């Protein structure tokens, strides 16, 4: 009940490596963690696959059935596929339904471990696919495992706090709980017209009854560890005192990290780690999730470092991975250095957003 | 609908 649970199996990793947008990323992440032998300090739990009924706790049957329809062959000619979000971002590959079921089940499993109290922290670095809607694939996400996990945690915990530190706005998770006060979503993300998914302004606070139970922090390009943590710590301090969560689901997409081809934020795993630490000291049942991350080595770097933070261990600077060693070139170190790119976040705009948010969180009681 |  003090040792973190690590959702892992060779079958699971093999399945997660098959996502066309992040090939072999899951293997790289586990391999680096395995090389630091951090999995020895964690209880490794094999993930179950989500049943149709379990997946249908959020996704509609029409969508799920269309998923397994095009999945049993790899059909890309179905006219209704585009309306179900399938296409460029989410290709109608073969076995994509088993893929979704596997990832969805892994997060449910992690949530189940929290419920049973075999751990306070449960890790699934291959999850956090927060863009998926109830009947629509979106942004590399075919199925919203984050939502399925929050729903499962609600069997035991009354109020769930969702924190989304991915580069992109966690719209799918926000929309799923937009109407309720039992789950509060907090998303820090890049907000600019044309940039996916296009939602998550500071004025988006939820609907009707989930009003002020959705928090969005629009950030611009070039932000670094220091300022990011100050914005994050500020929001989470107000959020915690106001919402008083019984359990936390934390998405940690590494597409904020410097060196990512999307080239927006200028973060290092250290900055994300401080956010992690602030959440961990709440001593609540925490479900750790991955997400974005399109520099594979850096994503492996980040999540391996974060796993070290959770274990309270300091990792050696030298990369000990042998299978994917060359990928960490040319310097082969765990640490990441930010780019020489300007921070387009003026301190007064940030101050405005923090005031707006604080004004919203006063209604939460 | 956007592209990611
Ligand atoms: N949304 C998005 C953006 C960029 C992409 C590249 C460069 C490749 C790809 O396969 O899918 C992408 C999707
Ligand atoms: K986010
Ligand atoms: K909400
Ligand atoms: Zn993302």
């Amino acid at each position: 009940s003090l040792v973190p649970v690590y959702i892992y199996s060779p079958e699971y990793v093999s399945m997660c490596d098959s996502l066309a947008k992040i090939p072999k990323r899951a293997s790289m992440v586990h391999s680096l963690i395995e090389a630091y032998a951090l999995h020895k300090q964690m209880r490794i739990v094999k993930p179950k696959v989500a049943s149709m009924e379990e997946m249908a706790t959020f996704h509609t049957d029409a969508y799920l059935q269309h998923l397994q329809k095009v999945s049993q062959e790899g059909d890309d000619d179905h006219p209704d596929s585009i309306e179900y979000g399938l296409g460029y971002d989410c290709p109608a590959t073969e076995g994509i339904f088993d893929y979704a079921a596997a990832i969805g089940g892994a997060t449910i499993t992690a949530a189940q471990c929290l419920i049973d109290g075999m751990c306070k922290v449960a890790i699934n670095w291959s999850g956090g696919w927060h863009h998926a809607k109830k009947d629509e694939a979106s942004g590399f996400c075919y199925l919203n495992d984050a939502v399925l996990g929050i729903l499962r945690l609600r069997r035991k915990f009354e109020r769930i706090l969702y924190v989304d530190l991915d580069l992109h706005h966690g719209d799918g998770v926000e929309d799923a709980f937009s109407f309720t006060s039992k789950v509060m979503t907090v998303s820090l993300h890049k907000f600019s017209p044309g940039f996916f998914p296009g939602t998550g302004d500071v004025s988006d606070v939820g609907l009707g009854k989930g009003r002020y139970y959705s928090v969005n922090v629009p950030i611009q390009d070039g932000i670094q560890d220091e300022k990011y943590y100050q914005i994050c710590e500020s929001v989470l301090k107000e959020v915690y005192q106001a919402f008083n969560p019984k359990a936390v689901v934390l998405q940690l997409g590494a597409d904020t990290i410097a060196g990512d081809p999307m080239c927006s934020f200028n973060m290092t795993p250290v900055g994300i780690g401080k956010c992690l630490k602030y959440i961990l000291q709440w001593q609540l049942a925490t479900l750790i999730l991955g997400g974005g991350g399109f520099n594979l080595a850096n994503t492996a770097r980040c999540w391996t470092y974060l796993t070290g933070v959770i274990l309270g261990k300091t990792l050696s600077s030298e990369i000990p991975d042998r299978e994917f060693f060359t990928a960490y070139g040319p310097d082969y170190v765990l640490e990441i250095t930010p780019s020489c790119r300007p921070d387009r976040n003026e301190p007064h705009r940030i101050q405005q957003i923090l005031n707006y948010i604080k004004g919203n969180l006063k209604h939460v009681v | 609908r956007h592209k990611k």
